[PDB]
């Protein structure tokens, strides 16, 4: 039994906050990954979006005798954290709970990371409940916070700044973000990879057309944070940490550079990365930055290219976990 | 109705010299009555009021102290060189990489790559979860100032006495010469939270050769990040027909973690009323860990004739009481002091009874009515507390039923054993 | 052959704090032996040497003080105006002219010029024989410095302690906090002759409204001459049928003449080892009219183990004597002190006998042979004077037949009445 | 009996020094001035130069009813301080004593000032002796100095700087100077009034041709000082004090401006000054600056023009007494 801890605040407050928790489970063989279904015994209202079938290009490597053979094909996965637009943003109002997983994989095995997001009211209704994923049971524990006004962060009770203007103590908090595909008809407002390129590039990249955004939750509970929100200091912070740690923040053995075709029907290579063996470390899921219409990739045993300074064959991860410093008061 | 609760009368046959050692968070009140050696009935008041110590420290903003987590990864390649490919640790905030370029033998080789002297084994140590834990400042210079006020006869003079300055008048001179300090230059003051919570003092704050674990290893300078090196060495652990993993036998805990572990081994300090700017840091030390040496001298050429015409008349009356006469509860007395024939006059009122005086309050009175509060502790059941100047007291008093960082020295003769347990 | 002439042994159960009030022209020598409270036989030497006071005064060059002679002349004209002709006083160095233009009546008229309201009577006061008598400087700021050296066990450290600085080591701290001074800013120092002869102090040195007779009336500034006005009024004394003469009922003696007349009413001061530049004036005050407040503190965490390995060995031998044992004549003793196992060691040698010690001499010994002179006054007929360190003394001594501005404090117990008149 | 005091040094020293003293006598009527002869009973070797006949233009004023009538004539005086070139300069070597007088006069009376200059050896030979002038007796008193190395100046014993280079105490000393007529054939080296004009003038004066110099003695004893000696600080000092006090340094009633003819045979006015009455104050003798060949003037009751800033009709005084500051050591 794994443990997914939810830190519950003393009050609901302004209504629009969500609780979030997550746990990384033990390795399962690859052949079992396509069968994985999240089950819930919990007394909450599961959003059905994530358990539908979702098309991915599977990209894999084998030793050959540069010394690699890669290949790819299109498959359907279910239960992954591909959250539709507005679902997280309006979950406090709809009273919907999002439960989904990401995959961190080597060639032969995957560690699912289960994410649970939902309304703060769940803390009134629920002390503990169970999720299942394949053969693993997950104990969700809702636990009331030691603090009076904030959250337990690095063993310290902390409340961040709230005002919209400019004016403190500084505490480093966890941020968890989910990639959302969202197109507009006209212009470049949703061209997410262009935002990264302005932050970390010298010269002009021609074709990074992916349209979407990240939706993030800060700490154990917060209102959703949209990335990018141009004049928000927290958005700026998350983007900068993403730009320097594109596979998130926290033995794996690097083998070499690999390329491949995504989707597999492409005549030439559209993706690159670094093949590895040993313990999976980063998530193995992302989207090509080059296509407006998302091309989703699952690349077990390969760290797909996420360096924003590169122009071609790069990706954005489906989920991203890191840390940002927040100004506020320790109490 | 007056009572013999006067101040210490000092005949001015010779000059009056005094040496003081004021604590840090202490305010002194020395007052006497200088007597003309040619007339017993000619006396002028002498009041000396010294405020608390104001510490002014020109500092250097070191920046923010960052806390991170240790992580180690290994990257293996069969052909090529180590300086040919990229690694996920090279793009982190702080990273140190040691690679075994061209050192691919056969005992450390995996089941693949049947080659010798052609592979590459890179090892990367990086730090993640970088979050600020405190602010650090470095002392460049120190300065101590105290505000002093004197009251001689009808003249009143005030000044902020520095180390290179003295309050000098025609008859009184107050100098500040020495200062015993807990702080000294080249010290590092670290504030974990806000200013009022105090901080810690570090002497061996690393500046040039910083290592992971030392105080000040990871710093968020305004120019950018300043990452340290590691305290240890790398090695390649490998088995037969397995990919060579990389080990690091060194320090894993960060500088903040070790500081929290042995926090009791560092010097602590508190601050009160802080004022920080882009160049200075002013505060008053409440721990009373600093001593100032003050020299006061009053010449015997006071010219008692000039300081006697139109003295400062002071009348008072007790109007309110609140508290108890028990030793520990305390009482608060309200006096209506009326100052006449003087614009401003610096003196002090005491809450006395038939025998003793259980409290005092120094105030700079203005011409007219003045409301003065006096705190007191002690007294007996039938103690009728009254307001009192030097000699004159109020006409009536009040009775009750059922430290402050001030020092009072008026030279009054205290009651003997006759006032103990009565 | 040693004798019980040791220094004051101080057990280090608590910290050792000291306050000093050094005179101006005085050098202090405080030395003890700090004892380990865990071992009676573990003692380390502690020496404290403080030099004289060095007064640094940023001054303003006022120039030269000139002395002149008073002279008055009168010029009469029958027709015209007073602003038409020239006069011999208008071309002098300093001159003040008051003319009675158009005021020619008839009672003041001479036998000539039978006119009314047409003449001119000019009166000129001028100064001649202008010669420099002294140089004047004006104090802008003051600074006091002292050079201090400490010797603890085997460590030796020296520094020039200012008012805003302290000699701080790992175990000893010496601070200079206060300074009682005879001089203060805005004072005028006047040197009649050279520097070494001293000078006088003037407070009301005239700057804006100078009059003939005031201190600083006629000044030879580098820009040019600065002439004052006169303290008096003019008048026209005249008789019948005579040329009108001009009278001046005012001050005739110059400022230098009055200063010489009442020189005893001004403050005097001396200087020693003077150094004057275009901006400063450094000297040592020999009158001992200034006091410096020094705070010394030695922590009890001395680590007697580290300061005990390889101490400084000192051997000595008396080699010469010259003088008398009479109380007033004095004698000079020569010692050959040999310092080993230490490069430099600060200590002091004393000229002792079987009972007392009539002199001392502090010296910073070098590794090898050192010749040390010791002056002494006193002794008896059979007094065999020897050189002595803390405890060990020379093997033999010498006998004789038939203040210095130094202060010695070694804590040695002096002999009682048994050594008086024997 | 008047008193002429000579301050005698302890030693002769370097050989070339002279002693000097002077006294101003009481007023004599003008008619007696032309008869005045210096007599000496002293045991010294009088130089005979000054007692010869010397041609002066006498210039006098009378009230008239601008309101003045002036007149002039040529007369011979004797005994005045008209010292030939080299006489003072070589007196230490020749062992000659110079005794002569200057005149300070109003319209009706003159005060002679007697000057005595001579070798320091006189101090060995002589304690006191007598000079006579008309009906006045003068007691010369040679008195040995209170000092060990210098001279009593303002009640203080003082020794001036001696080195030829640049390097002290400062003492003001008396200087007494005698005008010497001395021509050269070629150039402007002896044009004394030109030296004054460079020091105190704006623009160019056309015709100040007098040729000569001053010879001065400093204090009660010194070597002769030639004015001008261009690189000598004492010469510079004497000239500057002369320029600001042209009648010397130390009730007289001013009446007005007068002009006259010097010599009396001139068709137009060649001299100006200021008529006065009352007590004579300055000397009444000088030379026209305009003529190469000296025109000597005696002007009783008139302060002859000596302002160096003026171009025309000006004069130089025959004798000049003032004070200069000297650097040295007080002891
Ligand atoms: C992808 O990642 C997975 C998970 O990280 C990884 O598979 C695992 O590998 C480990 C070690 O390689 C396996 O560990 C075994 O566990 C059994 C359980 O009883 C043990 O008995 C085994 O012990 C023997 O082997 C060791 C060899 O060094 C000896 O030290 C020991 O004394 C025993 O002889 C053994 O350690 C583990 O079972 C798998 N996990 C799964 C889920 O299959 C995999 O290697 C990674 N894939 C790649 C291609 O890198
Ligand atoms: C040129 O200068 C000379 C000298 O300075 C000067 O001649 C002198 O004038 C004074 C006063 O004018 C004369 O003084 C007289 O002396 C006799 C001597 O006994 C006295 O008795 C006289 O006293 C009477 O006069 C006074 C007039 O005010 C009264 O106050 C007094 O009580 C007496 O009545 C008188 O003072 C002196 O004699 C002459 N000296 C000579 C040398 O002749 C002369 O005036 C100046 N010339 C000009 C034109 O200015
Ligand atoms: C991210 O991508 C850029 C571009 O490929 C890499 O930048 C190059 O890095 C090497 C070695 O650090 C330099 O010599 C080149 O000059 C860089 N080129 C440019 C255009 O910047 C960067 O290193 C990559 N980051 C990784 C792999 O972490
Ligand atoms: C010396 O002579 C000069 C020139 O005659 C005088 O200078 C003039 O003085 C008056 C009043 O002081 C000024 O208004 C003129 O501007 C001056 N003219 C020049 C050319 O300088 C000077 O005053 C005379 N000195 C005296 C009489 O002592
Ligand atoms: C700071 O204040 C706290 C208050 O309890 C006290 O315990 C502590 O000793 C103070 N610090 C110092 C250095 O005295
Ligand atoms: C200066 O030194 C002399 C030496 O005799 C002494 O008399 C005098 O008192 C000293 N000056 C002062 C101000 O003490």
């Amino acid at each position: 039994t794994g443990e997914l801890k939810i830190e519950c605040p003393h009050t609901i407050g302004l209504g629009q906050g969500l609780v979030i928790g997550s746990v990384e489970l033990p390795p399962v063989p690859l052949t079992q990954v396509e069968s994985l279904k999240l089950e819930s015994s919990c007394n909450f209202d599961l959003h059905t979006s994530t358990s539908s079938q979702q098309p991915f290009t599977k990209w894999t490597w084998e030793m050959k005798s540069t010394s690699f053979q890669t290949k790819s094909s299109e498959i359907n996965l279910r239960g992954l954290c591909l959250v539709p637009p507005l679902v997280i943003e309006t979950a406090a109002r709809t009273r919907k709970t999002i439960a989904c997983f990401d995959l961190s994989c080597n060639q032969t095995a995957c560690q699912p990371t289960v994410f649970l997001i939902g309304p703060i009211q769940t803390c009134i209704t629920t002390k503990s409940c169970l999720l299942g994923l394949g053969d693993q049971r997950i104990q969700v524990n809702y636990e009331k916070t030691y603090c009076v006004s904030g959250q337990l962060v690095e063993g310290v009770c902390f409340n961040p700044v709230h005002t919209m203007a400019l004016s403190y103590d500084i505490v480093t908090v966890m941020v968890r973000c989910f990639l959302i595909a969202k197109k507009v008809s006209t212009g470049d407002s949703m061209k997410l990879e262009k935002s990264f390129e302005t932050l970390v590039q010298k010269t002009s990249c021609t074709g990074n057309g992916f349209q979407g955004y990240y939706i993030c939750l800060v700490g154990s509970s917060s209102e959703p944070l949209y990335i990018p929100t141009l004049d928000d200091y927290r958005s700026a912070e998350v983007l900068s940490r993403m730009a320097f740690a594109p596979h998130g923040e926290d033995a794996m053995r690097i083998i070499g550079k690999v390329t491949g075709k995504a989707p597999s029907t492409e005549s030439s290579d559209t993706i690159q990365g670094v093949a590895f063996s040993g313990n999976p470390l980063y998530t193995s899921t992302g989207v090509l930055t080059a296509k407006d219409d998302p091309v989703y990739i699952w690349a077990p045993g390969i760290i797909m290219e996420g360096n924003h300074s590169v122009c071609d064959k790069k990706t954005l991860p489906l989920t991203w976990t890191g840390f940002i410093p927040l100004p506020g008061e320790i109490e | 109705t007056d009572t013999a609760h006067g101040s210490g009368i000092i005949p001015m046959r010779t000059d009056l010299e005094l040496d003081f050692s004021l604590p840090s968070s202490a305010s002194y009140t020395y007052r006497r009555q200088l007597q003309n050696p040619a007339n017993e009935q000619e006396k002028i008041p002498f009041h000396l009021q010294i405020s608390k110590q104001v510490i002014h420290a020109e500092i250097q903003h070191l920046g923010h102290w960052m806390d991170g987590t240790f992580n180690l990864k290994t990257a293996f390649h069969c052909y090529g060189s180590c300086e040919k490919y990229a690694y996920p640790w090279q793009t982190a905030g702080c990273f140190i990489e040691k690679d075994y370029e061209y050192e691919s033998g056969w005992g450390c080789n995996p089941p693949d790559c049947p080659g010798v002297g052609t592979g590459c084994t890179a090892c990367g140590v990086y730090l993640d979860k970088l979050k600020s834990v405190g602010k650090a400042f470095k002392i460049v210079s120190l300065r101590y100032t105290r505000k002093a006020c004197i009251q001689l006869g009808t003249e009143q003079t005030c000044k902020s006495v520095d180390s290179n300055d003295c309050l000098v008048t025609t008859s009184v001179k107050v100098c500040l010469i020495g200062t015993v300090s807990k702080f000294q230059p080249s010290d590092t003051l670290l504030f974990l939270g806000p200013l009022e919570q105090g901080g810690l003092i570090f002497k061996q704050w690393c500046t040039t050769t910083c290592q992971f674990g030392d105080p000040g290893d990871i710093m968020s300078t305004p120019v950018g990040m300043k990452c340290p090196e590691l305290n240890g060495s790398f090695r390649k652990k490998c088995a037969f027909a397995t990919t060579p993993v990389c080990q690091f036998d060194g320090n894993t805990l960060s500088g903040y973690k070790r500081m929290i572990a042995t926090k009791d081994s560092f010097q602590s300090f508190n601050v009160t009323e802080p004022h920080i700017s882009a160049s200075s840091l002013e505060w008053i030390d409440p721990d009373s860990s600093l001593r100032d040496h003050i020299n006061v001298i009053v010449g015997r050429d006071l010219s008692f004739q000039d300081l006697s015409e139109t003295p400062c008349q002071v009348d008072l009356a007790t109007t309110s009481i609140d508290g108890a006469w028990g030793s520990g509860v305390g009482f608060n007395l309200v006096c209506s002091v009326s100052l006449t024939e003087c614009s401003t006059f610096l003196t002090s009122i005491k809450a006395c009874d038939s025998a003793m005086c259980y409290g005092s309050t120094t105030a700079n009175l203005l011409r007219g009515q003045n409301t003065v509060h006096i705190v007191g502790k002690g007294g007996h059941s039938g103690s009728k507390f009254m307001c009192c100047h030097d000699t004159k007291c109020s006409s009536t008093g009040l009775v009750a039923a059922a430290d402050s960082d001030k020092i009072f020295d008026d030279g009054a003769p205290e009651c003997g054993i006759s006032c103990w347990f009565t």
